[PDB]
DNA sequence: CCGAGATCAGACGATATCGGGCACTTTCAGGGTGGTATGGCCGTAGGCGAGCACAAGGCTGACTTTTCCTCCCCTTGTGCTGCCTTCTGGGGGGGGCCCAGCTCCTCCCCATGCCAGGGTCTTTTCCCCCAGGCAGGAAAACAAG
DNA sequence: CTTGTTTTCCTGCCTGGGGGAAAAGACCCTGGCATGGGGAGGAGCTGGGCCCCCCCCAGAAGGCAGCACAAGGGGAGGAAAAGTCAGCCTTGTGCTCGCCTACGGCCATACCACCCTGAAAGTGCCCGATATCGTCTGATCTCGG
């Protein structure tokens, strides 16, 4: 829960992604790109939700937060309120 | 009686009076700010519901889904410009396959 | 019998753009945006729905990723995707 | 004790759909993103109409702004049937 | 008032790509680039006419312009604010 | 004496960097931009400052997608642009989807 | 006044009354004016450093929007902050692809 | 007759106490007025839609610290937050 | 690696249009008083988030095979670039004028603050109807022959 | 192209679980009263954008030689794809603690409304001086042999 937490997005799971993004074939360098493609993508909306969370004097990262830390990204995200 | 029902709009313009009012939008707010613009709210809502009904009846499915809804709005075309940097939750993307990855 | 090499890609292809559910396993998931949120805040507590709505956020943001990419390397006068096209993508996208 | 009681446009949202589509039903999420996408639209053109107004210069937000704030912010097909379904509204609503 | 867009001229759409960087050029893309030019075009001045019917002006301004063109993300400085 | 091909290219290239003059001519532009808001309204009247404007937004508009289509043309093995890479950058940045 | 009492430059009083009456809240405070104030003007002395930089590097003592928009593309940050304005009588920075480089 | 507020008395002066040697166009200063009328205007709907979330009517010290927190890089954030508190106090003590 | 050829850069005479300074006014921040109302602090319950066993079975990691793709090299031919010359319109000047934009005064019509009371909006129960599981059947591509 | 081989959609049957209807609270919507303030309309000015005429010269246009790069073809190799096997960890179930968010109550002090006042910015005009045009050289890159 502290360290190499990266590793969980795996190969069958980047795969999945790719053949719902209609790619049939993967050079083996792929994964280790869309690894830290999403991982700097979630360090750009979490930073963002933090951001809210401690502002609003609170301490649980709440949907809210979340769907406000997507809004200023150009990411808005229906179904989690609004 | 009760400005929704003057226009017929299933909206509630009292309550989009209050929002628009305590929104910090403007001092002062028009008597038609509310009525144009529930009414615009409620177009919208039944274009968007008409078309993702249709999805819905496409799947033989009696209950609108996420599915549903971003089937409609990724196949219509307007409605995808409109909502192009949204994203709808547990929709699934749009089928596609480019001509070149298909079996020749 | 062995199916010929490229089939088996359409199938899941065409199996996994006609589903809605969720590919990245939810475990692992919820270990990475917590140990993401550790640096921004230590000793955060963090919504269900919180967690959920990041991951439809990142998986939709991925796949529309893949599209593109797919779409640049074709333009390449290829099928298999790379590195090169990624980063081509993100550098014209603007990321 | 009482909870603050939340609120939603989920009573009108189930209107609209009763009066378009009779006959097919509705999930928990597929009235949650509803909610989000009304009430979105409902601050995109509120915010168009203010920042219109503003530059203007006219302390109060009228069918003008709205009008316009759709047409600036609706792609063709749907800022023309919003605007005339608008102001329509606004004629029954100005008459009745 | 027909035809304006040949008035860019192919030398004109070279000293653009030369600008962007472009060493080497074939020979539509300079019609490409007419057709992205007009769409643009079209998109920016929708969006600063409406601004100016709004206002019910008879002249498009520069403060119009910037603001329609703020609208679309492509904030322009130095001509208002 | 004659120059190789491309030589004259890169010292446009770079003359053209290094300066920033508006490339595009004033008077037909602004006859185009009269033509394309003649639709829209008629007998609409414009600013120099209004029309300049746009010149001046339009210019770099287009040379983010001439260094967008360059990259497109570098990354399809090539050294000239073309119009599919006009399209492809198009639809990778969102113009046309 | 509060611009002297608190050291900043830019008008306290100018900032705090278009807070007031651009209708962005029914209410505003006391160190509000001050913290915005304190932003302009560090922000517009970070821009116009660099600016002043670039046109002394080139032996010209007179700001150009070229100048600036060069400032602008440049610095890392204030491009990722200014990221899609298109500043006016600016041009682009000179880069040539490696690849047509010869 | 007319007349018209602008940033430029200040502009100017934040310029002769940086770089006290060199000058302004008047492109560029409109440049300057535009790019400080376009930073207010972020920075200030911003904290007045965190306010709306926090289900106040009140732009305090705090949302604009919050908003210059979320609109602003990291170093950006780290040297403007600094000089926003540093001139609160001042303005007390 | 050799010399011609075209191109880019600096710099001093000079210049004018533009940046900086001075004096007024004219609007507008600021001080003082009064007042409230939105917000800060203390109390309390409660509902949901963190930590935790227990499988088990779908899912992931890993090794083989082959097969179809990627990548480098040859060649051509064909549209692209470089140079020269015609001529054409962009650009600079000069003036006129005409309607359109900004100001100001009036006062009125619609927007604003408050009263009370009910009618629509909100939370809780329930069940049955539509989504869901699943084993068997027929249709469908697929690929080696 | 026949035929064997996996995969996929269909369907009948039963189950389950959560959405659509009913029940009562609750909280602020609509009518009505008193009001004051911003904008609609109508002179007034005036100012700049449309329009034309004229001259020049630099840039577009067209062609011609020639050339080098886009594109098609060939071939080797190598790394993904499909297939199979072992093990492992995701998750669905069921559970406990606790603590953090929120609702309520009290008051409090700091920001809103309102009057004077003087003081800093907007305006216009004038002075000097700095980036720029021209042309002479100097430095530099390019190309054929």
């Amino acid at each position: 829960v502290l360290r190499d937490n990266i590793q969980g997005i795996t190969k069958p799971a980047i795969r999945r992604l790719a053949r719902r993004g209609g790619v049939k074939r993967i050079s083996g360098l792929i994964y280790e790109e869309t690894r830290g493609v999403l991982k700097v993508f979630l360090e750009n909306v979490i930073r963002d939700a933090v951001t809210y969370t401690e502002h609003a004097k609170r301490k649980t990262v709440t949907a809210m937060d979340v769907v406000y830390a997507l809004k200023r990204q150009g990411r808005t995200l229906y179904g989690f309120g609004g | 009686k009760s400005r929704s029902s003057r226009a017929g709009l299933q909206f509630p313009v009292g309550r989009v009076h209050r929002l628009l009012r305590k929104g910090n939008y403007a001092e002062r707010v028009g008597a038609g700010a509310p009525v144009y613009m529930a009414a615009v709210l409620e177009y919208l809502t039944a274009e968007i519901l008409e078309l993702a009904g249709n999805a819905a009846r496409d799947n033989k499915k009696t209950r609108i889904i996420p599915r549903h809804l971003q089937l409609a709005i990724r196949n219509d075309e307007e409605l995808n410009k409109l909502l192009g940097k949204v994203t709808i939750a547990q929709g699934g993307v749009l089928p596609n396959i480019q001509a070149v990855l298909l079996p020749k | 019998h062995r199916y010929r090499p490229g089939t088996v890609a359409l199938r899941e292809i065409r199996r996994y753009q006609k589903s809605t559910e969720l590919l990245i396993r939810k475990l692992p998931f919820q270990r990475l945006v917590r140990e993401i949120a550790q640096d921004f805040k230590t000793d955060l507590r963090f919504q269900s729905s919180a967690v959920m709505a990041l991951q439809e956020a990142s998986e939709a943001y991925l796949v529309g990723l893949f599209e593109d990419t797919n779409l640049c390397a074709i333009h390449a006068k290829r099928v298999t995707i790379m590195p090169k096209d990624i980063q081509l993508a993100r550098r014209i996208r603007g990321e | 004790r009482k909870r603050s009681r939340k609120e939603s446009y989920s009573v009108y949202v189930y209107k609209v759909l009763k009066q378009v589509h009779p006959d097919t039903g509705i999930s928990s999420k597929a009235m949650g993103i509803m909610n989000s996408f009304v009430n979105d639209i409902f601050e995109r053109i509120a915010g168009e109409a203010s920042r219109l107004a503003h530059y203007n210069k006219r302390s109060t937000i009228t069918s003008r702004e709205i009008q316009t704030a759709v047409r600036l912010l609706l792609p063709g097909e749907l800022a023309k049937h919003a605007v005339s379904e608008g102001t329509k509204a606004v004629t029954k609503y100005t008459s009745a």
